[PDB]
């Protein structure tokens, strides 16, 4: 029984399956903080559904057979043409940023579709709510245009505000010379590019607006890079929350079941991500559009709707 | 017709002139609202009750009740108009122009 | 406006001129008065004397019209000797759009008007003449 | 909303309207009216926005007049024939005021401000039952008091409505409000006839139904209200968009498709009274509507408007929106015409 | 039986005031049907002459139909008398 | 297995398609009966 | 051969609309050997003069 | 096909199509009646059913 | 009848056949819907889901049987009004006197 009115109403609410273990925690922090440790860390402790960040292939990772689509299938977006080449004509920037909103919207669609389904909690890296920080260091260090910062913020305005807000938002806070020596032994070709000036932006922009807005309507944790060492003390922090602030004291079922509703449809998750708004860097003519499409229909099992692809062995397609 | 009716005629289209001449309150317009029920509610208990027209007699209960079901619905825009604007003014009534 | 209409329609073609004229005067007339009522509902004068200057205008051009239709309409079936000829209405219904590209200056307006309330004119001649039904009762 | 509520709501709407059609007592037409107008509003306002709110307002206070007025009609009625029989009216007065009652209803010209607003203003199911569901009660009462309408009143109405329809359609590139004024257009046809033929309003009427249905649901489909939208509906649902350009064709009135069938049907009638006029201007002024579905093919599907990137994400999702009936609804809207002799089942 | 009557119980400790508003307004349903008496108030009811009985022409074949009231034909009243 | 998620429509709703061949099969046989017997109506009405 | 059946498809079409172009003509019989111009006695083998 | 066949067949789709055109004629001039007269099934609206009238005896005689 | 789809006195008229073209066509726009239900939710368009499109079939068939019988019906009510009416006022409907064309005059105009 996919859900819907029907299952809602023969008793599949939300506040059955939740519990006071049924939290959102999501893990920020700057480049090469060791939040992606931490964050698995936190799920393991408190058995949590951990999710990697979502980049640039997250959304065939929940497709398909979940493996990568070549490159022309995202719009050609590169996060390593980003750092060698920040102020491409092409408008790899801002395309690239334009595509990681979305692919975070989709994945905090299926967390939120997790977490009201069975229950369990869920920990990310990073969210709707802290992608912007890599939007204002993009444009402060003139990678992006003034326009496309109005574009990013109109998609942002009519989507943010369908979803809840974290119940734990963990910060780490690692100073800029530290990340970038971190960042240096990682030895990332292209990600020894990064400059101090764009790491000290997406800094200000997390310290100036958002653990400000999150402190409003979540619990915000601050470790420094020491503290977040010690994950069981981390983990012994989250447990003793009070969760006293923002909207999921006002959820209740009927309100738990429209929300549920909408992060199942994926499509009319992703509906105001393709506002027509022309820019021209995520602006695509129709001739490429059109032979992108094409090749993608001829992909591996992606003529037809899911179970009926003969090609990679669905069977009783003529009773289906 | 009987004298009376020239009144009663007078005062549902007096009200009628009303509620299609707004001013600025909501309110103002939807006691106008009223008032033609109000005047329908006494010209049809008056034919009703002169030509003893017996199990007619309810109509006008039934008039009552259901325009006040409907006024009860007024009142409820109404404030959620003025929770929006602070004041019941029609003329922020007025993002459909386009 | 059936007592007007029938007015009009009484008077026998090519005279009785003034009364014709007449007739047409305070049917155009009243169509601006109608015209100016909307325009002054919807749209919103900035002022009392806006408003009435307005509807003065458009009140003052539709009965200019209607004037011109009716004098040149009947002079032409009194000068002609032709009082059942849709020409003579054509006539007056250019003439109506000549006025309309005068209060409105514009030669293309009274050029579009012309032909279009000419053409117009005739057909309302050649109807009233053959007994076409704008507004056909029911018999079937 | 709770999806409980929302069915008994729903199911009150259609109540009230099934009391107004099956109602021999004028006070029971009227109870059907409000009792449709109390649970209308809160489908208007369930998305809980300032523009909702202005909708439902708009819509209550249009709605609600009309309703005092209708009761004015009845009431006179009674006075001058002593019965409450839905019938014929036995007063021109009552005639008069029960006819523009009943064209504030139904949103016809010069009482149609209010649709192309309350349209815009709510979400694309509640329009769908605003234009279509909510037309049944109004026809359906003008379909009895038919023989003591003023001709010229309601043919006036009627002409009014085609070229108000036809002329503000031409100016919009919202969907919601282009629908709306094709609503007004089509209750032009469906009054002209009447006079003449009931059963060709029936005709009209639910053929009209069944394209509007095909048209909203296509919307919703695709979460599509504007019209460089559903421009971009090409590089996700290429069968969608032929499914919309023969809707609108067929809305157009074009052979050999359905919807040329109700104006084929009506021009006949109209003839056969010897009215010559008024058939062929109003088949000529509904060019202006074929003018602008025209152009909403153009910018769907015969050609392809620029793409965004972001688009590609949605080709890895199916369309989940429930779309029902819509496969029988857009057969019925296009090909229906071979079926024509059928209309006499409705008389 | 068992489950119920523990239910009952805890809503008499927890809710008595609803408990015996649903109790009255189930009597108000139910009584109605069982009681013997309520055959009496159709009677009585109809048995209230309250405008005037306007009397038959005769035409010689209606036996049941007194000429007289205090004749012993039509209705009589004194099942009421004793109730 | 190749989708890496269950699809919805991986395997038939054998309930949904035994009553789906189900009412098929009603209508079909309600049809021919009904015809039959509006045929013999007929024939017998009109004395056939 | 399911390499080749499409070929059937326009030339069977031909052959069922010849087939009721036929069917047509049995239902305008109604004057088979009775016009002016054309009516005869029917040979001794004849059942009718057309189909 | 001979020409026999097609003559005749020709006046099979003559007969047929004469008869519908005056049965065409003839529903307009009856339909013009019937409209004018109301004194056919066509054009029948309905009038007050007198089963409703109560006939008993009132409260009042005069009535 | 009052409210009737198909009143009592329909019986009397020969039902349609089961091979009725209008019938077949019925049949064809129900097999059309399956196949745009298939389209319009990216399924194989020919192959998937068979009973669904035995179903879309069955069911225009099944509805457009009766709406066929009611169509015949209400013509030939229409039939019948209109010869009874006929009959009732033969002062209206008089067999009109015919001449040959022999006896009618009609102006010839050349086209020279
Ligand atoms: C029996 C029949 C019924 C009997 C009724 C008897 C009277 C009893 C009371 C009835 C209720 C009346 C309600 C009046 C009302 O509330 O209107 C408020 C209405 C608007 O209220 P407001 O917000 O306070 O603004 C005031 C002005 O509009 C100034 O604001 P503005 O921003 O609009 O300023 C620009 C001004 C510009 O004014 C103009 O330009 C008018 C020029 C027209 C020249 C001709 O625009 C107007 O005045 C609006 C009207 C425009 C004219 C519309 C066409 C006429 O004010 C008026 O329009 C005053 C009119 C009052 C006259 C009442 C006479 C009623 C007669 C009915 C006809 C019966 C004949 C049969
Ligand atoms: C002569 C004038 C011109 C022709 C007139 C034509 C008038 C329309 C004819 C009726 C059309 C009804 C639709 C055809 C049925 C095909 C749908 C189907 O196969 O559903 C199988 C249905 C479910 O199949 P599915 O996988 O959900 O997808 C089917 C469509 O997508 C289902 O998608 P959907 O959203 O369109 O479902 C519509 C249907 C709900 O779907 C149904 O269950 C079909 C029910 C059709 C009833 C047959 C009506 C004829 C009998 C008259 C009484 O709604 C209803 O409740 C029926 C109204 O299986 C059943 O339960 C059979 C019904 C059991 C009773
Ligand atoms: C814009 C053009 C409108 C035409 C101008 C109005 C006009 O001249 O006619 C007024 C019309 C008179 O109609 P009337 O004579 O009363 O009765 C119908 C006779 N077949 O008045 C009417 O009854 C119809 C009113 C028409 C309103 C404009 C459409
Ligand atoms: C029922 C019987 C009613 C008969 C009368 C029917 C007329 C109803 C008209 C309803 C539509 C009104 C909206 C409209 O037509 O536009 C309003 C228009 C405003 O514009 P305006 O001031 O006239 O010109 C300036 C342009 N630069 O101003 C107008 O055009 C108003 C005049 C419209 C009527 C002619
Ligand atoms: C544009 C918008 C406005 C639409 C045009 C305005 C209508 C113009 C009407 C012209 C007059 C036609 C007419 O009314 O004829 C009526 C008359 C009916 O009389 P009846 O009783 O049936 O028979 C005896 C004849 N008196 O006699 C007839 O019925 C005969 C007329 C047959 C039908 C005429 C069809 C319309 C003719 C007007 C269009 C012709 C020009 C087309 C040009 C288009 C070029 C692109
Ligand atoms: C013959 C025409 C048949 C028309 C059938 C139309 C069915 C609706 C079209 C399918 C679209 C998907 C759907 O489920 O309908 C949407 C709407 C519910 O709204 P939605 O936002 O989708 O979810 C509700 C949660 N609040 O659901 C609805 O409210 C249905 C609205 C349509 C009802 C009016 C249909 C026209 C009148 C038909 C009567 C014919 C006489
Ligand atoms: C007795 C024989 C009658 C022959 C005449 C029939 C034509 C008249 C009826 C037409 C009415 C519309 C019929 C319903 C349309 C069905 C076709 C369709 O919608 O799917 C197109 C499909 C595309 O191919 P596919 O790889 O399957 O991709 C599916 C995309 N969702 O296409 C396919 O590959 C599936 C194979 C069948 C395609 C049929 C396409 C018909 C196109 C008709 C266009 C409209 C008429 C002009
Ligand atoms: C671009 C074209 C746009 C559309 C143009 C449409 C034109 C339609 C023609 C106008 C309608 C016919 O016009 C109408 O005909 C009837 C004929 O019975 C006339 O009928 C008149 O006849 C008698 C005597 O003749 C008069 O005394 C009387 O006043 C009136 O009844 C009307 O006075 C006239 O108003
Ligand atoms: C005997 C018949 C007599 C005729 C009675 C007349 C009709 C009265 C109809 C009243 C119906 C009220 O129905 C009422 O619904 C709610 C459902 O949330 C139930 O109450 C339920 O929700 C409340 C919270 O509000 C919970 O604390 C409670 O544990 C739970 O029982 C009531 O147990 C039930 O009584
Ligand atoms: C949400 C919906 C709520 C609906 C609630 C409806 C509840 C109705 C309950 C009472 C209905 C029956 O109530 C009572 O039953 C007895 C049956 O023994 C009826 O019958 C009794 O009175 C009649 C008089 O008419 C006698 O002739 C009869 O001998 C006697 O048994 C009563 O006329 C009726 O007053
Ligand atoms: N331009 C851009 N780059 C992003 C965005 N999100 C992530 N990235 C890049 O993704 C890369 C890796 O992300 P991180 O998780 O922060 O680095 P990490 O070292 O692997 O993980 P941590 O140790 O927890 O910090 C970085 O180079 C980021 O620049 C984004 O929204 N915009
Ligand atoms: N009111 C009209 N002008 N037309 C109309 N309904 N005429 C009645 C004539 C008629 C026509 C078709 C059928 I089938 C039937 Cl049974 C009766
Ligand atoms: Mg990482």
């Amino acid at each position: 029984l996919q859900y819907g009115p029907l299952a809602y109403i023969l008793g599949e609410k939300a506040t059955k399956k939740m519990t006071e273990k049924s939290k959102l925690i999501t893990v920020d922090g700057n480049i090469c903080s060791g939040k992606s440790k931490l964050a698995k860390e936190i799920a393991e402790k408190l058995g949590l559904k951990h999710f990697p960040e979502a980049g640039i292939h997250y959304v065939d990772s929940t497709t398909g057979d979940g493996k990568p689509l070549p490159v022309q299938f995202s719009g050609n977006c590169s996060l390593e043409k980003f750092y060698d080449d920040p102020k491409s004509n092409d408008g790899n920037s801002y395309r690239l940023q334009a595509w990681l909103y979305a692919s975070r919207l989709l994945q905090y669609a299926d967390a939120l579709e997790h977490l009201l389904s069975t229950g369990q909690g869920v920990v990310l890296e990073r969210s709707i709510y802290s992608d912007f920080v890599f939007l204002e260091a993009m444009y402060r260090q003139g990678f992006i245009r003034k326009q496309c910062v109005d574009h990013y913020n109109q998609v942002k305005k009519v989507t943010i505000c369908e979803y809840l807000p974290p119940h734990v938002v963990v910060y780490v806070d690692v100073p800029v010379p530290e990340v970038q020596s971190r960042i240096q032994k990682k030895g990332n070709p292209h990600e020894m590019k990064i400059t101090s000036a764009y790491l000290q932006d997406i800094e200000n922009a997390y310290k100036g607006t958002f653990l400000p807005e999150m402190s409003e309507k979540c619990e915000v944790l601050q470790y420094s890079a020491w503290e977040a060492q010690d994950a069981e003390k981390v983990v012994e922090d989250i447990e003793y929350l009070k969760y006293d602030k923002g909207p999921w004291l006002d959820q209740n079922d009927r309100k738990l079941h429209k929300l549920r509703m909408l992060v199942q449809d994926k499509l009319e998750v992703l509906n105001y991500t393709s506002i027509p708004v022309f820019l021209p860097e995520v602006t695509v003519g129709a001739h490429q559009s059109d032979q992108v499409f094409q090749e993608f229909t001829e992909l591996p099992g992606r003529k037809y709707r899911a179970g009926y692809n003969e090609d990679v062995g669905d069977k009783w397609i003529w009773l289906k | 017709m009987s004298m009376v009716y020239m009144n009663i005629m007078m005062a549902f289209t007096v009200s009628l002139v009303g509620l299609l001449m707004y001013r600025s309150h909501l309110m103002s317009s939807l006691l106008c609202l009223e008032g033609m029920m109000l005047s329908l509610f006494v010209m049809a208990a008056l034919t009703i009750l002169n030509s003893h027209f017996t199990l007619a007699s309810m109509m006008p209960i039934i008039l009552l009740v259901f325009a006040a079901c409907e006024a009860a619905l007024g009142l409820s825009l109404l404030v959620m108009v003025s929770n929006t604007y602070g004041t019941d003014y029609v003329q922020n009534l007025n993002l459909l122009q386009c | 406006a059936k007592t007007v209409l029938r007015q009009y329609w009484d008077i026998p073609e090519g005279t009785e001129c003034h009364r014709k004229t007449y007739a047409t005067t305070s049917i155009g007339g009243a169509a601006g008065l109608v015209v100016s009522a909307y325009s002054v509902a919807l749209k919103t004068p900035t002022s009392f004397l806006e408003g009435v200057a307005r509807t003065g205008r458009y009140t003052f051009t539709a009965a200019a019209i209607g004037a011109i239709f009716g004098l040149t309409s009947c002079i032409s079936a009194q000068v002609r000797e032709k009082p059942d000829d849709p020409l003579n209405y054509l006539i007056g219904g250019c003439a109506g759009g000549l006025i309309l590209g005068a209060r409105t200056r514009s030669y293309g307006i009274g050029a579009a008007a012309c032909a279009y309330m000419g053409l117009t004119a005739a057909l309302v001649k050649m109807g009233q003449l053959e007994g076409w039904q704008v507004f056909a009762e029911p018999k079937v | 909303m709770n999806p409980i509520i929302f069915i008994i709501i729903l199911l009150t709407i259609m109540l009230g309207t099934i009391i107004v059609m099956i109602s021999s007592h004028w006070l029971l037409v009227w109870i059907g009216f409000e009792m449709n107008m109390l649970a209308i509003i809160p489908i208007m306002m369930k998305n809980h926005n300032p523009r909702a709110t202005e909708a439902s307002t708009k819509y209550f206070l249009t709605q609600s007049t009309a309703s005092m007025l209708l009761m004015m009609a009845v009431i006179i009625n009674l006075m001058f024939s002593g019965q409450w029989t839905v019938m014929k009216l036995f007063n021109p007065m009552a005639s008069m005021l029960m006819t523009m009652a009943l064209a504030m209803k139904l949103g016809m010209a010069p009482f149609h401000f209010w649709v192309p607003e309350v349209t815009q203003g709510i979400p694309l199911s509640s329009g769908l039952i605003l234009l279509t569901w909510q037309k049944l009660a109004p026809m359906s009462v003008l379909y009895q008091i038919f023989p003591s309408i003023n001709l010229n009143l309601i043919l006036t109405l009627s002409v009014l409505s085609i070229l108000i329809g036809g002329w503000g359609g031409l100016n919009q590139t919202q969907l919601r409000k282009i629908m709306a004024y094709s609503s007004i257009a089509h209750m032009g046809w469906m009054t002209a006839v009447l006079p003449y033929n009931p059963t060709m309003t029936l005709l009209n009427l639910i053929i009209y139904i069944i394209m509007t249905s095909t048209m909203f649901t296509m919307f919703m489909a695709n979460s599509t209200t504007t019209t460089l939208s559903l421009s971009h509906t090409w590089n996700k649902t290429p069968i969608m968009t032929v499914l919309i350009l023969a809707t609108l064709l067929s809305m157009g009135g074009l052979p050999p498709l359905s919807g040329f069938m109700p104006k084929w049907m009506i021009i006949q009638e109209m003839t056969k009274n010897n009215s010559i006029i008024l058939p062929t201007f109003m088949a000529i002024t509904a060019l202006l509507n074929l003018y602008f579905y025209m152009r909403l093919t153009y910018s769907t599907t015969l050609t392809m408007f620029p793409s965004t990137n972001n688009m590609k994400m949605k080709w890895q999702f199916p369309l989940m929106k429930k779309m029902t009936f819509l496969p029988t609804m857009v057969v019925l809207s296009t090909m229906m015409l071979p079926l024509t002799p059928m209309l006499s089942v409705l008389e | 039986a068992e489950r119920v009557a523990a239910f009952l119980k805890n809503v008499w400790a927890k809710e008595p005031v609803l408990v015996a508003s649903f109790a009255i307004a189930g009597l108000a349903v139910i009584l109605p049907t069982l009681s013997p008496y309520t055959k009496y108030s159709l009677m009585i009811n109809r048995a209230t002459p309250y405008n005037y009985p306007v009397p038959l022409r005769d035409d010689g074949n209606m036996p049941d139909v007194p000429s007289h009231p205090q004749d012993p034909q039509g209705p009589s009243l004194e099942w009421l008398k004793r109730l | 297995k190749f989708y890496i998620q269950e699809p919805p429509h991986g395997s038939p709703n054998w309930l949904k398609v035994g009553l789906t061949l189900g009412t098929s099969v009603f209508l079909w046989i309600y049809l021919i009966k009904q015809h039959n017997e509006d045929v013999l109506e007929y024939k017998r009405r009109n004395g056939l | 051969v399911r390499d080749h059946w499409v070929h059937v498809l326009v030339p069977m079409g031909f052959v069922f609309g010849y087939y009721l172009d036929r069917k047509n003509d049995e239902k305008l019989t109604a004057f088979r050997n009775k016009s002016l111009l054309y009516k005869r006695e029917l040979k001794p083998n004849e059942e009718v003069t057309w189909k | 096909d001979g020409p026999e066949k097609n003559y005749e067949r020709t006046m099979a789709i003559l007969q047929i199509e004469a008869e519908k055109a005056e049965l065409r004629l003839k529903e307009l001039e009856v339909r013009r009646l019937m409209r004018a007269r109301g004194d056919g099934p066509w054009f029948h609206y309905p009038t007050i059913d007198k089963e409703l009238i109560d006939h008993s005896p009132k409260a009042t005689p005069d009535n | 009848a009052t409210f009737q789809f198909l009143p009592d006195e329909a019986r009397s008229l020969p039902p349609p056949k089961l091979t009725d073209p209008r019938l077949a066509f019925v049949g064809f726009l129900g097999y059309c819907s399956g196949l745009i239900d298939n389209a319009i939710r990216r399924r194989p368009v020919l192959l998937a889901g068979l009973h669904r499109q035995l179903l879309y079939i069955t069911s225009f068939v099944f509805v457009g049987y009766y709406l066929l019988k009611r169509q015949d019906y209400m013509y030939a009510v229409r039939d019948h009004d209109m010869f009874s009416y006929i009959k009732s006022h033969p002062e209206d409907f008089p067999e009109k006197d015919k001449k040959t064309y022999g006896e009618v005059f009609e102006e010839f105009h050349p086209v020279r």
